[PDB]
C-alpha cells in the first residue's frame, strides 16, 4: 500500500468516498472489461475510443461496481490502482532508481495480489526510461503481460492507438481491444440526468429536463469538433457557471443553453426577443435600404433566412444555395454585401471566393488543400479553414462562369450534404452557411435565355442541387435615380470627415439620371459619371482652397431646361 | 471483438432478414431492382454462405439525379447500423486531379503525412463491417479506380505504411449519373459505362443497377415521406401539422417532372409550406399547443391548379 | 511560493504595483474567461487570438480585476501565475529532473489551491521536453486538466493552434476556445485614450 500510493492513486478508495462521478449507461463495455480480466492468459484490455467518450469514465464506473459489489468473484475485493508514470520517472537521476522503482511496484502487486493496475494513456509506455529499443517500462512489462501474471487496464485514443501502440506490435499483441463507441443522443440525455446532482450542488443552480434534452440535441447538431457526451456536459457546466456568476437559487432553461452555444460557436440559435423578431419580419426593407430594385432576389433570400432562423431548415443541407445570374452591374455582389452587413454588422465577414482565378486544371486544390505527401499539406484548405473560423457564414463564389467544371464537381458535396473534406482528412460543417453563386451569363425572354445558358454551361445535377435560381432584372429610370441618390449620400458621408457639408438640388440629380441610362447599365456606369462630373470637380476645386472646410457646398446646374438631354449643361459648385 | 456479425440467427433477426426488402422500401419509394439486389447480397452475407475472397457486395448505381441512389445507401446503413453517420462515404468529386488519390490509402514513407496514414483504409480498419459509398465516380480521374481495382476482386488494400486491410466484409457501392423507354435508357447507360470505363474494371463488379425514373405513385408517396420530416421537426416545438389530402395532391401535381428526380418536389414543398409556415410562426400567428391543418382552396383536385393557394389554420 | 517564484511570475503581485497597462474595452472576453474558470470539469480557457490583438492583455486585465476585487467569489483572492516553460526545463541535464520540477509545481499548487496557471504559447505543452527517456508536460497535465483539479489559461495564435493543438485532440479537448477578435476602429481609439497617460 505504501509503495503504490506514492506512485499511484487508488480508485477503490476514491469510489469509497464518492469522489468519482457516477457512471451510467456503460453496462456493456464494463461487462466486457470485467470478462477480459477474468481470463487466464493475456487478461489485459485497453480501452480504445474516440477522445471524449468516457474511456476513463468506464474505469471509474468499474471501480464503483467493485466497491459496491456487483463484480464476479474474479474481480471481488480488488483495489484498482492507477499508475502515474511521471511519479516513476521523476527523481530518478540514475538507472537503478527508475528500474528499482518499477520492479518494486511489480513485486508489491505480485505479493499482495489484489491490485489491478490501471495505465491511463497507455501510449506513454513505449519509451519511459529510455528509447524504444532499450530497457524501459514496456520491456519490463512485456514478459509479465505475456503470461498474464499482471492485470493491467489501458486507455488510448483512436489516433494515438494507430500511431504509438501499433508501431510496437509486441504491446499490440498483449492488449485485447475494448471499443468504447460514442454514445447516442438518448444515451447522452440519460448521462446528463445522472450527472444532474453534482452540478446542481456545485453551481447552486437547478437544471430542467428540457434544458438537458436541448443541450444534447444542440451539442450533437452544431458543434463538430468535440464528441458526446463531453460537449453536452460542457454546455450544462458553462450554463451553471453563468448562473453562478450572474446571481453573485437560479434556474437553467434551454434559453441559457442556447446562449452558451451562441457564445461558443456563434451559431444564431436563440430565443427571439420582440425587437429582433420585428427586425426579421421587416428585413426586406432593411436590405432595401442598400439594394434598390430586384425584389425577387431579396424576397427569396429573406424567405431562406427567415426559414433558417425559425428552426425549419433541413439540418442535413445548408441554409440556402442561390444562383444569381443576370446582366453585369445590377447588384449581384451588392446583395451579398448587404446580407453580410445585415447578419454580422460588418461587411468584411463575407467570405468571398473569386472564381476568376480558378480557370486552370491545377488550381482546384486551393479550396480544400493539398493531399498528403505534397507541398501545402500542413496549411490545408483556404476555404475550409475560413469556414472553420466561423461556422455561421455567407460564402460568396464570385463570377461562376469563369471557373470550369472541376470546382463544381467538388462543390456538389456541400450543395447536397454540406460537407467538405480538406487535404488533411478532416470533415468540416456547412449546414448553416448561406451559399451564393453569382454568374454573368445570357447577356421575360432574358429569364429563358439565362436558363438556357445555364443549362448549356452546366450539368443537370449542379443546377438541380441549388435551392432557387434567381435571374436579376435590368434597372429602370426610378431605380437609377435612387442609385444616384445613394451615391450622392455616400459622397456626402465620406465628405463629413473633412469638415464639410454637401447637398444637391433635384435638377442635378435628374441631370445625372438622364446621362446614365442604357441597356448596358448597372452601377459600373453612372458611377463613372459621378467620378467624372462631381467628385473630380470637387477635388480640384478644394485643392486650390475655395469653398474649403466649414463651408456648405451646393451643387447646382445652369443652362438646362430640366427635360432636355443636358449635353450643354454644366455643374456649378457654390 | 471485431464487430463482424457472425452469430446464430435468432427468430426476430431471421424474420427481419426475410422482410428487409420492405424495410428498405420504408425509406425508398420504388426502385425494386436495386432493393432486390441489395437484399440478395445481405442475405448471402449474413447466412454464412459467401465467397471468402470477394467482398460482400459490389454494385454500381446509375440513373437520373435524385432517384435515391445515395438515399438507398443511407437507408441501407440505417438498416444495418442504425444511423446514417456509420456509412463510410467517400465522394469522388474531390478526386478529379490525379495527384489527389494519395489521400485514399496514404502517403508513402519519407513524405509528409506518412505518420497520419490514409483515410479510406483507416476508417475501414476502424469498422471492418461497413457500407462504403463512392459518390460520382466519373468525376474522379480514371487512375483513382486503379487503387480500388484489387479491393473490388481480392478485397485487400496496401496503404503507404505497408499494412494490408480487409475489404472482404464490406459492401462496396458505386453511384453514377451517366446516361442523362426504360430498356433504351438501360442500353444507353450500359454503353456509356462501357465506353467510359476500362472493361477490366466492369467485369469485377457484381451487379450493374439502373435506377428507374420516378412515376406519379412514387412521387405522391414521397410527398408523404418528405413531409414527415417537417412534421417531426414541428413536433420539437409542441405543435403539429396535418395535411389535407388535397394539399398532398396539389404538392404532387406541382412537383412532378420526368426530366428530373425528387428535388423539384422538395423545392415545391419548401416554397409552398416551409417558408409560409416560417412567416406564420415568426409572426406568432400560430404557436405551441395548436394544430395546423393545411388545406387547398380554389381548386377542384383535377386541374393543374395555377390559382390554388394553401390555407393554414 | 518558494518553488513557483523560481519558475513563474506573479501577475497579481505585478498588478500590485500597476506594472501592467490598463485594459480598456475587453470586458466581454474577461467575463467569458471567468465564466470558463468557474466550471467544475474542464475549466481551462485558451484565448484563441490572432497575434497583435491583446491575448496577454486579456490576462493582465483579468489580473487587474482580481486585485481590484470585482471578480466573482470563485476567483476572489486567487494569485494568477504565468508558467514559464523555459525555466521549468532549463536545468535538467538528466531524465528525471524536469518531471520532478513539474511534480513539485503541481504539488505546491494542489496544497495551495488558490493559484491559477497561465501559459504563454500554450502549444509549447506538447513536446515540452522530450528526450529518449522523458515524458513531456502535456501527458503530465492531461489527467489533472480533464478532472478539473488544475485551472490553466492559454494564449495561442489561430495558426499555431491549428498546427499544434489541433494535431493532439486529447489536449485539444481539455481547453475551451475563447475567440479574441480584432478590435474595431472605435475600440482602438478607446484603447489609445486609455494608453494616453502612459505614453505621455
Ligand atoms: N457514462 C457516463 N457517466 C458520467 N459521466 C460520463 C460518462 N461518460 C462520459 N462522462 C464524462 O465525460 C468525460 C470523459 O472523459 P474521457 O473520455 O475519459 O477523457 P479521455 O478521452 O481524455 O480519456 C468524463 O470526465 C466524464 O465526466
Ligand atoms: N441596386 C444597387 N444598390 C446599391 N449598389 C449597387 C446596386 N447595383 C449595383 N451597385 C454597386 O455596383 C456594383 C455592381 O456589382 P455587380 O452587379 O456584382 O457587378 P457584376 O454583375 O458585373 O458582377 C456593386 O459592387 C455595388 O457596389
Ligand atoms: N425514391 C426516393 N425516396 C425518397 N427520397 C428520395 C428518393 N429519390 C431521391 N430522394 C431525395 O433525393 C436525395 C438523394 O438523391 P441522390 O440519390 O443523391 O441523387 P444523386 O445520387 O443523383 O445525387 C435525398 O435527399 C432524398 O430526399
Ligand atoms: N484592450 C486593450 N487595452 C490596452 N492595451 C491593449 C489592449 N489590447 C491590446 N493591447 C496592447 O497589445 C499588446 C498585447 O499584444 P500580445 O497579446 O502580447 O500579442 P502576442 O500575444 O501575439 O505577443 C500589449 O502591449 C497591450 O498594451
Amino acid at each position: 500500500s505504501l509503495v503504490l500510493d506514492q506512485f499511484g492513486r487508488n480508485l477503490t478508495a476514491a469510489a469509497m468516498e464518492g469522489k468519482l462521478d457516477p457512471v451510467i449507461g456503460r453496462e456493456k463495455e464494463i461487462e466486457r472489461v470485467m470478462q477480459v480480466l477474468s481470463r487466464r492468459t493475456k487478461n489485459n484490455p485497453v480501452l480504445i475510443g474516440e477522445p471524449g467518450v468516457g474511456k476513463t469514465a468506464v474505469v471509474e464506473g468499474l471501480a464503483q461496481a467493485i466497491v459496491h459489489g456487483e463484480v464476479p468473484e474474479t474481480l471481488k475485493d480488488k483495489q484498482l490502482y492507477t499508475l502515474d508514470l511521471g511519479s516513476l520517472v521523476a527523481g530518478s537521476r540514475y538507472r537503478g532508481d527508475f528500474e528499482e522503482r518499477l520492479k518494486k511496484v511489480l513485486k508489491e502487486i505480485n505479493t499482495r495480489g489484489d491490485i489491478i493496475l490501471f495505465i491511463d494513456e497507455l501510449h506513454t509506455l513505449v519509451g519511459a526510461g529510455a528509447a524504444e529499443g532499450a530497457i524501459d517500462a514496456a520491456s519490463i512489462l512485456k514478459p509479465k503481460l505475456a503470461r498474464g501474471e499482471l492485470q493491467t487496464i489501458g486507455a488510448t485514443t483512436l489516433d494515438e492507438y494507430r500511431k504509438y501502440i501499433e508501431k510496437d506490435a509486441a504491446l499490440e499483441r498483449r492488449f485485447q481491444p475494448v471499443q468504447v463507441g460514442e454514445p447516442t443522443v438518448e444515451h447522452t440525455i440519460e448521462i446528463l440526468k445522472g450527472l444532474r446532482d453534482r452540478y446542481e450542488a456545485h453551481h447552486r443552480v437547478s437544471i430542467t429536463d428540457a434544458a438537458m434534452v436541448a443541450a444534447a440535441t444542440l451539442a450533437d447538431r452544431y458543434i463538430n469538433d468535440r464528441f458526446l457526451p463531453d460537449k453536452a456536459i460542457d454546455l450544462i457546466d458553462e450554463a451553471g457557471a453563468r448562473m453562478r456568476i450572474r446571481r453573485m437559487v437560479a434556474e437553467v432553461d434551454d434559453e441559457q443553453i442556447a446562449e452558451v452555444l451562441g457564445n461558443w460557436t456563434g451559431i444564431p440559435v436563440f430565443k427571439l426577443t420582440e425587437a429582433e423578431t420585428t427586425r426579421l419580419l421587416r428585413m426586406e426593407e432593411e436590405l432595401h435600404k442598400r439594394i434598390i430594385g430586384q425584389e425577387d432576389a431579396v424576397k427569396a433570400v429573406s424567405k431562406a433566412i427567415r426559414r433558417t432562423r425559425a428552426g425549419l431548415k433541413d439540418p442535413k443541407r445548408p441554409s440556402g444555395s442561390f444562383i444569381f445570374a443576370g446582366p453585369s452591374g445590377v447588384g449581384k455582389t451588392e446583395l451579398s454585401k448587404a446580407l453580410a452587413n445585415f447578419l454580422f454588422g460588418d461587411d468584411d465577414a463575407l467570405i468571398q471566393i473569386d472564381m476568376g482565378e480558378f480557370h486552370d486544371r491545377f488550381t482546384a486544390s486551393r479550396l480544400f488543400g493539398a493531399p498528403p505527401g505534397y507541398v501545402g499539406y500542413e496549411e490545408g484548405g483556404q476555404l475550409t479553414e475560413k469556414v472553420r473560423r466561423k461556422p455561421f457564414s455567407v460564402v460568396l463564389f464570385d463570377e461562376i462562369e469563369k471557373a470550369h467544371q472541376e470546382i463544381y464537381n467538388s462543390l456538389l458535396q456541400v450543395l447536397e450534404d454540406g460537407r467538405l473534406t480538406d487535404g488533411q482528412g478532416r470533415t468540416v460543417d456547412f449546414k448553416n452557411t448561406v451559399l451564393i453563386f453569382t454568374s454573368n451569363l445570357g447577356t421575360e425572354r432574358m429569364k429563358q435565355k439565362v436558363n438556357d445558358e445555364l443549362k448549356k454551361h452546366f450539368r443537370p445535377e449542379f443546377l438541380n442541387r441549388i435551392d432557387d435560381i434567381i435571374v436579376f432584372h435590368q434597372l429602370t429610370r426610378e431605380e437609377i435615380i435612387r442609385m444616384v441618390d445613394l451615391m450622392i449620400s455616400r459622397v456626402a458621408g465620406q465628405l463629413k470627415s473633412k469638415d464639410m457639408a454637401l447637398v444637391l438640388t433635384d435638377a442635378a440629380k435628374a441631370l445625372l439620371a438622364k446621362r446614365g441610362f442604357d441597356p448596358v447599365l448597372g452601377a459600373r456606369p453612372l458611377r463613372r459619371t459621378i467620378q467624372r462630373e462631381i467628385e473630380d470637380q470637387l477635388s480640384e476645386k478644394i485643392l486650390f482652397e475655395e469653398v474649403g472646410p466649414g463651408q456648405v457646398v451646393t451643387v447646382d446646374v445652369d443652362n438646362w431646361d430640366g427635360e432636355g438631354p443636358g449635353e450643354d449643361a454644366v455643374f456649378t459648385f457654390t | 471483438w471485431t464487430g463482424i456479425p457472425v452469430f446464430k440467427l435468432t427468430e426476430a433477426e431471421t424474420t427481419r432478414l426475410l422482410r428487409m426488402e420492405e424495410e428498405l422500401h420504408k425509406r425508398i419509394i420504388g426502385q425494386e431492382d436495386a432493393v432486390k439486389a441489395v437484399s440478395k447480397a445481405i442475405r448471402r452475407t449474413r447466412a454464412g454462405l459467401k465467397d471468402p475472397k470477394r467482398p460482400s457486395g459490389s454494385f454500381i448505381f446509375a440513373g437520373p439525379s435524385g432517384v435515391g441512389k445515395t438515399e438507398l445507401s443511407k437507408a441501407l446503413a440505417n438498416f444495418l447500423f442504425g444511423d446514417d453517420d456509420a456509412l463510410i462515404q467517400i465522394d469522388m468529386g474531390e478526386f478529379h486531379d490525379r495527384f489527389t488519390a494519395s489521400r485514399l490509402f496514404g502517403a508513402p514513407p519519407g513524405y509528409v503525412g506518412y505518420e497520419e496514414g490514409g483515410q479510406l483504409t483507416e476508417k475501414v480498419r476502424r469498422k471492418p463491417f461497413s457500407v462504403v459509398l463512392f459518390d460520382e465516380i466519373e468525376k474522379a480521374h480514371q487512375e483513382i479506380y486503379n487503387s480500388l481495382l484489387q479491393v473490388l476482386e481480392d478485397g485487400r488494400l496496401t496503404d503507404g505504411q505497408g499494412r494490408t486491410v480487409d475489404f472482404k466484409n464490406t459492401v462496396l457501392i458505386f453511384t453514377s449519373n451517366l446516361g442523362t423507354d426504360y430498356e433504351r435508357m438501360k442500353q444507353k447507360v450500359n454503353d456509356e459505362l462501357k465506353k467510359h470505363f476500362r472493361p477490366e474494371f466492369l467485369n469485377r463488379i457484381d451487379d450493374i443497377i439502373v435506377f428507374h425514373q420516378l412515376t406519379r405513385e412514387e412521387i405522391i408517396r414521397m410527398v408523404d415521406l418528405m413531409i414527415s420530416r417537417v412534421a417531426g421537426q414541428l413536433k420539437s416545438k409542441d405543435m403539429a401539422l396535418v395535411l389535407t389530402d388535397a394539399a398532398k395532391a396539389l404538392l404532387a401535381k406541382r412537383g412532378f417532372d420526368p426530366v428530373l428526380g425528387a428535388r423539384p418536389l422538395r423545392r415545391t414543398i419548401q416554397r409552398e409550406i416551409e417558408d409560409q409556415l416560417s412567416e406564420k410562426i415568426l409572426f406568432e400567428e400560430v404557436g405551441p399547443g395548436q394544430v395546423v391543418t393545411v388545406d387547398v382552396d380554389n381548386w377542384d383536385g383535377e386541374g393543374p391548379g395555377e390559382d390554388a393557394v394553401f390555407t393554414f389554420t
